[PDB]
């Protein structure tokens, strides 16, 4: 899936929209390991 | 035409009504392999028009040729790929 | 003037006057979202 | 076929059997003697029609004078308090403290109230402060709201002072032009909330005088798409700001001007007419070029018609365009050179056209310019035109301050049917020096006070007169403020086909059966003049199944303070009533034991009317605990009754002795009769006794005497009345109840005809079957019908099983011919307050058509031949004496194999009458004589263009 996303960005479809979706203020999937209370931590300023 | 014929016609509907349950509808599973409705009071059946109002589909030679040309031009091919991923599984459409 | 079929929204990439048609032609030449304008033009003449 | 003389022998033998059984078993003559044997426990008092109306008209006039004083008091303080306001711009430390409704803060502090439970209020309220309602679209905590929310805090002192003088006071509300409504007493607000106080009928009627709105709609090619449905929604919301005092029409122009509907001129803009325009404006399409010259000429010419009824008030043109390059200087110069007509222009939709001519057409014509770019701006921009129309009213000053009363409408806070008095509030800051005069041309808001229809009903008592008499009040538009037939439901329009913000405006002619004389009475009542008329009228029954003719007397007078007219309908045999005269204890006490539930065997099951005998004793609408709460009260409260009225208590107690005397002295002698299933007696006092204790349960009748259909039916008729049981298992009434017979007693005390009570029995249908035969004949059919064509007795088994059913639904060929030969008449009416199951394009309100049948000719013998085609059917019909029954004889349906469509007498969901041909000859009405338009001092120097 990561390779498919990178191929999509290489073709230049919505890569800026994906970058916006990868911003720091994003919800975290339940299956990940995170402390209770901080649901919105995943995503980083490294995305740009 | 041989593979994806008449498969973009099943969207999440409402219980015993002709109202689409999504603001941006996507196809359901043609044979229980793709995407299924998750909402408690929604079911999906046939009779849907299509993803882009019926323009983009593979259920005719003209439609298939037009969507193949559009995919070749790099514009909106991921939309068709994701609609295929909703209709059928994840393994066949990505090869095409 | 044939892009008034939706009745629920106003479209920005139209052929209303000369500047707007010129901008739409330029945008199609750039290749970005040309399929959306094609879909609008097809739906303006009776759809599929 | 038997001869005519032979049939009369059959009828006379059975008529004597029926009448004798009904007369002897019920005891009609025994109760008549019982009433006449005493003649000293009660007195006969006259029912003066002229005095009754005038006394009640003065009570209503005084009641509305209570509320006018409150409105004047509230309006005086609101103007004075607001005039001493400084327009603070910061509310950080000087926070505004108030109780906001519909809640579970820059400068606002909330209030937590106690919300005790109070009577005469269907919810929890609080007299400690006043509640504030702010619409969802309006942000609380803004500079405009907070300033409006600070000076309005002084209204609470007057709110409490008003209730101190008059404890029986309903909602008092101040509707601000800002948008927020502050009402007293505080009460939590009632899905999402779309309530705006500026769109309420009472606010709109006080913001401006009536109008002559004419809507011009641009249906040219350029408006197709989003901006077409924006105009259609905008026009529909604009029609919601009109009332029955305003006249409107809608026209569209695209290279040619025409009306969008069938009206062709201005119409009264009531519920029926506004529905037609709303439906017609939703069918318009955009095509062609734009012609403003041909569009305004059509609009200006329709405002100079004067053929028909109008408002003779504000004449406005509301243009719904997007943009254009044509100003039409010549049209405005030619038609309104003196600027006698305002022009309001709306630029609707997201477009890139020229708004210059659109803006200019408003400023030069004393109008305003509005922009509606999207759906979210439709609701706010379609109500702002009342600010412009209110300019001449504020400049009038004191003379433009009169209390106006609205139509009957359902309260938003679930209080029932209410009316509201309205008084506008002006901005008079700097008026003591007359220097600002710029924002002082707009009203601050509207002050309102509610009056319940229950309050009006208390001033018109009905228990001193017969159940067939009643009061009813009228409004200058013809609608009924008070009527027995008015119901707390919205009036429907058309048939609901789906895949309470309007007033309950029910006309007098639609409340009851129309007549030629009634129109003359209504016209006299509308203009206002006392009168009196006695005439013969046909009256519908409580159950919409029977029609009977009886003499009636109408006595009407106008109410002084307001424009309402009060009338009292009072038949004969009711100009005199029985007033109980007994104060001794042991005589009164012995009647109180008769009501003891225990003795429901010796005294027969007893019911009690749920009347308001005393304040503390509350009604229960079950007649099980209420009876228990009655005898316990009468055995616990002293006879003085400081707060309980004794006129009702003496009336019911007197009849308890009168009724039990029939039960004990006469009914107990005949414990069981072969053909009698039950014996009953109903009295004006409000007690019903059924001898078979058992039968008590089978009694599917209202415990209140004044709502019993068979009781009123027996009063008009001077013979035995047979009531057909309801069909389709509407409770147990098929074979375990029987045919109900009733007969009203007639009393002559001093030459005065009195009908205090009715008596009757329930005929055993099985026993009647045996006597009828003395069976399943395939040669001839023998059926007995009542006044109304309902089957009561047959000899074909299958006919008998469907007892109490309309004869047209089981033998349409014979029933249809009977109407033609003029033995059965019928008149059809419309029931506007009815609910029906929706059909294809829960339940919704709709209009239903009711038909009722009654005897037309007075002749008793009817014979003829029915021609159904390729066959022949011969019948003979005789009517039994001293009853409403007709016996007819005809051969079998199988002799002639013809079956036409069945005749239906039931609630039919119709949509009539047609409104396209009622506006040609509309009902007479009188409009307000006050108008506030075209004032010299009006500024009109600001529109939406200069500011926009
Ligand atoms: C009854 O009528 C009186 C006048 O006859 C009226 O009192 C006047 O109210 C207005 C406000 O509506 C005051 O206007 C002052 O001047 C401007 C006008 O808005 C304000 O300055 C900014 O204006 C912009 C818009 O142009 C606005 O967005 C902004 O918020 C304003 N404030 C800023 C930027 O700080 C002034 O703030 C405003 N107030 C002042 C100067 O105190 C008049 O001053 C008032 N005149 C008098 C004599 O009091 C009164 O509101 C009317 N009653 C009701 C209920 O409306
Ligand atoms: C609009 O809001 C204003 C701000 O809250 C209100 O003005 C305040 O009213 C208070 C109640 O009277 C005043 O308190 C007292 O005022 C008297 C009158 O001069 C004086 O004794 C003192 O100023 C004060 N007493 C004390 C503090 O013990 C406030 O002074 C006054 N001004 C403020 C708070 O800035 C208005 O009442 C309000 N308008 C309406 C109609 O309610
Ligand atoms: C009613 O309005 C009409 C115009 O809308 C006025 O004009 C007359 O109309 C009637 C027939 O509709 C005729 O008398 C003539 O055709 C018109 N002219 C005149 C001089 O009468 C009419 O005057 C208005 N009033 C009446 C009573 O018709
Ligand atoms: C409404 O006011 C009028 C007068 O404006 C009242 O007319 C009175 O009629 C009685 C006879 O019925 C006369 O004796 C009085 O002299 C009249 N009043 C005056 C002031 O002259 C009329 O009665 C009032 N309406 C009601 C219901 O009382
Ligand atoms: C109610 O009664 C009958 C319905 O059958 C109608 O009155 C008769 O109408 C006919 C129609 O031409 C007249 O010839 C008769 O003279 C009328 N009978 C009368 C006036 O007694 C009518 O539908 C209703 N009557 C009203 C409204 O007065
Ligand atoms: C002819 C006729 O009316 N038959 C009725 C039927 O309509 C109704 O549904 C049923 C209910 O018990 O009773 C019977
Ligand atoms: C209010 O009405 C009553 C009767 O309806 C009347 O007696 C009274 O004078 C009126 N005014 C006040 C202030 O009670
Ligand atoms: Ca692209
Ligand atoms: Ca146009």
């Amino acid at each position: 899936q990561a390779v498919l996303l990178l191929f999509r960005c290489a073709t230049g479809e919505a890569w800026q929209e994906i970058m916006l979706a990868c911003l720091p203020g994003k919800l975290c999937d339940p299956e990940s390991d995170y402390n209770p209370g901080e649901e919105y931590t995943c995503g980083s300023n490294f995305a740009i | 035409l041989e593979l994806f014929i008449g498969k973009m016609h099943k969207t999440c509907f409402f219980a015993d009504s002709d109202i689409v349950a999504e603001e941006d509808p996507a196809p359901c599973a043609f044979s229980g392999n793709g995407r299924q409705c998750t909402a408690n009071g929604t079911e999906c059946r046939s009779g849907w028009v299509g993803p882009n109002g019926g323009i983009t589909n593979f259920d005719n030679f003209a439609f298939a040729m037009l969507t193949v040309f559009q995919c070749i031009t790099m514009e909106g091919w991921t939309d068709v790929l994701y609609w295929m991923n909703d209709a059928m599984g994840f393994e066949l459409p990505w090869v095409y | 003037g044939k892009f008034n079929f939706d009745e629920t929204q106003t479209k920005r990439s139209t052929f209303d006057n000369f500047p707007q048609a010129l901008l739409t032609v330029f945008q199609i030449l750039t290749g970005e979202d040309w399929n959306a304008v094609m879909y609008d033009g097809i739906m303006a003449y009776g759809g599929p | 076929f038997p001869s005519a003389v032979t049939i009369k022998s059959w009828v006379d033998k059975m008529q004597e059997d029926l009448v004798t059984l009904a007369k002897t078993a019920s005891g009609v003559n025994q109760l008549v003697d019982i009433y006449e044997k005493y003649q000293d426990l009660y007195t006969v008092e006259p029912n003066n029609a002229r005095q009754l109306v005038e006394i009640a008209a003065r009570d209503i006039e005084k009641l509305l004078s209570n509320r006018s004083k409150a409105l004047v008091r509230l309006a005086l303080e609101a103007e004075k308090v607001q005039a001493a306001h400084q327009w603070r711009e910061d509310f950080a430390s000087n926070e505004v403290v108030y109780y906001n409704a519909k809640d579970d803060e820059p400068g606002s502090q909330r209030i937590k109230p106690v919300f005790i439970e109070d009577a005469n209020f269907g919810r929890q309220i609080s007299y400690q402060h006043a509640a504030v309602h702010i619409p969802t679209d309006i942000y609380e905590g803004s500079t405009i709201v907070l300033n409006e929310l600070n000076w309005t805090s002084a209204l609470d002192e007057v709110f409490k002072k008003n209730r101190e003088e008059d404890p029986s006071l309903l909602w008092q509300v101040f509707g601000s032009a800002t948008g927020l409504a502050r009402y007293y007493p505080a009460s939590p607000w009632v899905k999402i909330d779309l309530y705006d106080v500026r769109r309420r009928p009472w606010y709109i009627q006080g913001a401006a005088s009536p109008k002559d709105m004419l809507i011009l709609v641009d249906v040219s090619g350029s408006v197709s798409g989003l901006t077409l449905k924006l105009i259609r929604t905008s026009v529909s919301e604009m029609l919601e700001t009109l009332s029955d005092d305003d006249f409107v029409n809608v026209a569209s122009f695209n290279s040619n001007a025409q009306d969008v509907s069938c009206f062709q001129h201005l119409v009264q803009a009531n519920v029926r007419n506004k529905k037609v325009l709303k439906d017609a404006v939703n069918n318009i399409t955009a095509k062609g070029i734009t012609d403003y010259k041909k569009g305004f000429s059509f609009a200006f010419e329709q405002l100079l018609n004067y053929n028909v009824s109008r408002a003779n008030c504000n004449k406005i043109i509301m243009l719904f365009t997007d943009g254009g390059e044509e100003r039409a200087q010549e049209i405005f110069n030619k038609y309104n050179k003196d600027k006698k007509v305002r022009v309001f222009t709306f630029s609707v939709g997201q477009h890139n056209y020229d708004r210059g001519p659109i803006q200019w057409m408003a400023c030069e014509n004393k109008g305003y310019y509005y922009e509606i770019p999207s759906i979210g701006a439709i609701r706010i921009n379609t109500q702002e035109y009342l600010d412009v129309l209110g300019r001449p009213m504020v400049l009038a000053g004191d003379k433009a301050k009169q209390v106006q009363w609205t139509n009957v409408y359902l309260d938003a806070l679930e209080l029932g049917l209410v009316i509201t008095g309205t008084l506008p509030v002006f901005n008079i800051t700097g008026q003591f020096e007359n220097k600002t005069n710029l924002k002082n041309q707009l009203i601050l808001g509207v002050m309102g006070v509610d009056v319940s229809l229950e309050d009006i009903k208390r001033l018109t008592p009905r228990f001193t007169l017969c159940p067939n008499g009643y009061y009813f009040a009228i409004d200058p538009n013809g609608y009924v403020l008070l009527h027995p037939n008015l119901q707390p439901k919205p009036i429907g329009v058309g048939i609901p086909t789906i895949n309470s913000q309007e007033p309950v405006t029910l006309d007098f002619l639609d409340a009851e059966l129309e007549n030629d004389i009634k129109v003359e009475i209504r016209n006299k009542m509308i203009d206002g003049e006392s009168g009196e008329k006695t005439f013969r009228t046909l009256v519908k029954s409580q159950d919409e199944r029977y029609i009977d003719k009886g003499n009636r007397t109408y006595t009407w007078t106008p109410v002084n303070g307001t424009d309402y007219s009060l009338a009292l309908v009072l038949p004969t045999y009711s100009f005199y009533y029985i007033k109980a005269k007994l104060e001794e204890t042991i005589t009164q006490a012995r009647y109180s034991e008769t009501l003891k539930p225990d003795n429901f065997e010796e005294s027969g099951y007893t019911f009690i009317a749920p009347r308001d005998y005393c304040n503390d004793l509350k009604i229960s609408d079950n007649n099980t605990e209420f009876l228990l709460n009655f005898n316990e009260f009468i055995d616990r409260k002293t006879p003085n009754n400081p707060s309980c009225n004794a006129d009702l208590i003496n009336r019911v107690l007197l009849d308890a002795g009168f009724t039990n005397e029939l039960v004990q002295n006469y009914w107990s002698k005949q414990k069981n009769i072969k053909g009698v299933k039950a014996r009953f007696v109903v009295t004006d006092g409000g007690i019903t006794r059924v001898y078979p204790k058992e039968a008590g349960e089978n009694w599917q009748e209202n415990p209140e005497t004044y709502e019993d259909s068979f009781y009123k039916r027996s009063l008009d008729n001077d013979n035995y009345v047979f009531t057909a049981p309801y069909f389709n298992k509407s409770g147990p009434g098929a074979y375990e109840s029987g045919i109900m017979v009733s007969k009203a007693v007639e009393i002559y005390i001093q030459g005065k005809l009195l009908k205090p009570a009715v008596v009757g029995i329930k005929i055993d249908v099985n026993s009647w079957i045996e006597n009828f035969t003395k069976r399943n004949s395939d040669v001839m059919d023998c059926v007995i019908l009542d006044d109304g064509g309902f089957l009561l007795m047959a000899n074909h088994d299958d006919y008998t099983n469907q007892i109490g059913r309309f004869f047209g639904e089981i033998d349409p060929s014979l029933m249809r011919h009977l109407v033609n030969i003029s033995v059965y008449a019928f008149n059809k009416s419309y029931d506007y307050q009815s609910v029906c199951e929706p059909g294809a394009a829960s339940k919704q309100s709709c209009i239903t058509e009711q038909t009722q049948y009654f005897f037309d000719n007075d002749s008793k013998s009817f014979s003829g031949v029915l021609d159904c085609g390729n066959c022949s059917r011969i019948f003979h019909g005789e009517k039994l004496m001293n009853t409403n029954l007709i016996f007819i004889m005809v051969e079998s349906k199988g002799t002639c194999p013809c079956d036409t469509r069945l005749l239906i007498q039931a609630e039919q969901t119709s949509d009539g009458p047609n409104p396209c041909d009622m506006v040609k000859q509309p009902r007479y009405r009188k409009g307000p004589d006050v108008c506030f338009d075209n004032n010299v001092l009006e500024d009109y120097t600001d529109c939406g263009g200069v500011s926009g």
